[PDB]
């Protein structure tokens, strides 16, 4: 739909529109831009991210209100409704996995670009996982997994324990492990872990460095208070 | 439980 | 596109997605319940305002952002991408402006619905005229004031000082004199004598009806303490 | 310059 639009074009439109809170729009500027072809800088992984982010976190807020009426009934209304919401957030979902299959991730070689979108991959298929019902979930919560899991592999073995990629893939796997996959104790073991690490490690930062990882970091501590 | 809160910037 | 689904189904699916702040949806609903052919009761009326105007309203927004940043520019992306979302926004306003015309004006009777739908036609020519550039601007405003001004002699003769719909109609109508008509003398009098006179007649209401008049007057207050 | 806040119920 973008294909007549410069490159540079659509990430400047992509910018205006996170200004104008447009993510819709957003959106749709940054899966033109990915489908030039090229590697994404850092700033512009950031763009993709948030764009979907904020569509797909729109389309939960709504399909949690309308699965509560639904289960508050149990007239075909409310389930029709909570069903074409449902429809829609999986076509986002595919759409962001589309975008990570063709072709940012087999072209991501550095830790940082490869470690980012396949947090990414983990977070839609978890987005997929909290909608989805039998054993289509158990290969869609086995996605996830993976995802994180391989992420998880090279972001121990090439950055920093405060890296905030690597503390915010490790917040998002502890969030699949406690609300996805049944697993309170791995999700606390995680955070934990994480967060004694990243102290240990904040030594070596400066200052501006050191806002970003304690503020990761306390997200970490407030879901250890809530689920200890 | 929250995740990343990754809506800005 | 709502054609098949049923009048009723369609209204209860508009509450449903404002309960999930559902905007779009909600407006989308609304349309094919008036395109069905039924007049609409105060209810129903009241989906219908709300939906168009939460979606305006998120545009009206976003057009502000993006005119701010092109006035503080003077490449083309910001000029088209401010033209992009005014495009959309005049399509909203043109198509309520249609429902309004086709028909829900020409079968309003009751004065409750008849000064509804023409503070309605007021409300979106005024939203038009805001993004206006010329003379068109100048026969935009003027079907704004001629549908406010039916309202207005409409409501003098057949609701009382305190109704809610009076109320409001002379609140907006007061906005579009102080902000669109550069009459800020006109829009202070008229704000003025609309709160003076609902005051008078505070004594004839219900604890819920006087809850009811008080508050908007309280709009129409904080407005003439910004004017004044 | 506020108009009704139209946007709830
Ligand atoms: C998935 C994800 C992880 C971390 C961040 N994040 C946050 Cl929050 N703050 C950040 C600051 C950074 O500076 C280099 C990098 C990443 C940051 C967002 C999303
Ligand atoms: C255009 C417009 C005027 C008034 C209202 N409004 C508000 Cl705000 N509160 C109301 C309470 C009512 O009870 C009968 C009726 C109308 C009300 C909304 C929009
Ligand atoms: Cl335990
Ligand atoms: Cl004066």
């Amino acid at each position: 739909a973008m294909g007549s639009m410069e490159r540079a074009s659509l990430i400047q439109k992509a910018k205006l529109a996170e200004q104008a809170e447009r993510y819709e729009d957003m959106a749709a500027f940054m899966k033109g831009a990915v489908e030039k072809g090229e590697e994404l800088s850092c700033e512009e992984r950031n763009l993709l991210s948030v764009a979907y982010k904020n569509v797909v976190g729109g389309q939960r807020a709504a399909w949690r209100v309308l699965s509560s009426i639904e289960q508050k009934s149990n007239g075909p209304e409310v389930r029709e409704y909570r069903e074409k919401v449902e429809t829609e957030l999986q076509g986002v979902c595919d759409t962001v996995l589309g975008l990570l299959d063709s072709h940012l991730i087999k072209e991501a070689g550095d830790a940082e670009s490869r470690v980012f979108y396949l947090k990414m991959k983990g977070d839609y298929y978890r987005y997929l996982a909290e909608v989805a019902t039998g054993d289509d979930k158990k290969r869609i919560i086995d996605s996830a997994r993976s995802a994180y899991q391989e992420a998880m592999d090279i972001s121990k073995k090439e950055m920093p324990p405060t890296n905030p990629i690597r503390l915010g893939l490790a917040l998002n796997f502890s969030v699949f492990h406690y609300e996805i996959a049944n697993s309170p104790e791995e999700a606390i073991s995680l955070a934990k872990t994480t967060f004694d690490e990243a102290m240990a490690d904040l030594h070596t930062l400066s200052e501006d460095s050191y806002k970003d990882s304690t503020l990761i970091m306390q997200l970490l501590r407030d879901n250890l208070t809530l689920w200890t | 439980a929250g995740s990343i809160p990754g809506r800005r910037s």
